């Protein structure tokens, strides 16, 4: 996912108009992010902080 | 009213949404605050009787 | 009206709109249609007539 | 020549972006601003390296 | 209707009205319309075609 996000900015696929989603597996642990995702990353993920 | 708008019009002024649409109307006092743009409808005034 | 100059691909404008373009005139006060095809270099004003 | 004989035609053609590549497979800004074509007739201009 | 011999068949259809043409660079613009408005709701207009 990091690699194509990085290869599609140059193409102009995440400009101020387009809303990526992708489900939990690619969000990770919630900690480590690499300067590759770009904000407005809606992702369903389960609970870490509510109970 | 007392130096101030209210409605359509009072929102444009304020810098609060670039447009207004629906069914306004061209005047004198109206045209010196904004811009309208090609009326596209033949609008007056007219008596009903019935 | 808009017409083409004879035995070139250029466009010309004859009569009115053309006589103001040329620095002639400043002020067209006649019977004068608004259309699209004039009012892309020329600067209407509001109407005093509908026909 | 080309930007002054496009907009005097009478047939209507459409111009797309006009792209410079000021240093030749420099992949830092040949890709970037190659990699957005929507067109298919495509007139670069060389000489022959370039 | 001064000719009393001829007929407008049909209602209407391609409504525009006329218009003062100006060039684009001009600072008459401002303010000749909004006087044509300040002209066209005291009556002077209609009162013109009128006469």
């Amino acid at each position: 996912a990091v690699l194509i996000l990085s290869e599609a900015r140059s193409l102009g696929l995440t400009g101020y108009d387009f809303f990526w989603i992708v489900p939990s597996l690619v969000s990770g642990n919630t900690e480590l992010i690499p300067k590759e995702f770009p904000s407005g990353l809606i992702s369903v993920s389960y609970d870490d902080w509510d109970y | 009213v007392n130096n101030v708008w209210n409605g359509m019009i009072g929102e444009v002024v304020y810098q609060r949404a670039v447009m207004a649409v629906g069914s306004l109307t061209i005047n004198e006092e109206r045209s010196e605050v904004v811009d309208f743009s090609v009326p596209f409808v033949e609008t007056g005034i007219s008596v009903m009787v019935s | 009206t808009q017409e083409r100059v004879n035995n070139s691909n250029k466009k010309e404008w004859n009569g009115m709109m053309g006589e103001l373009l040329s620095g002639q005139a400043d002020m067209i006060v006649a019977p004068l249609t608004i259309n699209n095809e004039r009012a892309q270099y020329i600067e209407f004003s509001k109407p005093f007539k509908y026909q | 020549f080309v930007k002054t004989t496009v907009d005097n035609s009478f047939v209507g053609w459409d111009m797309q972006n006009v792209i410079t590549l000021d240093t030749s497979f420099e992949d830092a800004k040949t890709q970037v601003q190659l990699k957005k074509i929507h067109s298919s007739v495509i007139l670069l201009y060389c000489s022959k390296d370039e | 209707s001064q000719k009393c011999d001829l007929v407008t068949t049909g209602e209407l259809f391609f409504r525009s009205g006329f218009g003062i043409g100006m060039r684009k660079d001009s600072p008459w613009k401002q303010n000749v319309s909004l006087s044509i408005l300040k002209s066209h709701e005291n009556g002077f207009m209609e009162d013109l075609d009128k006469t």
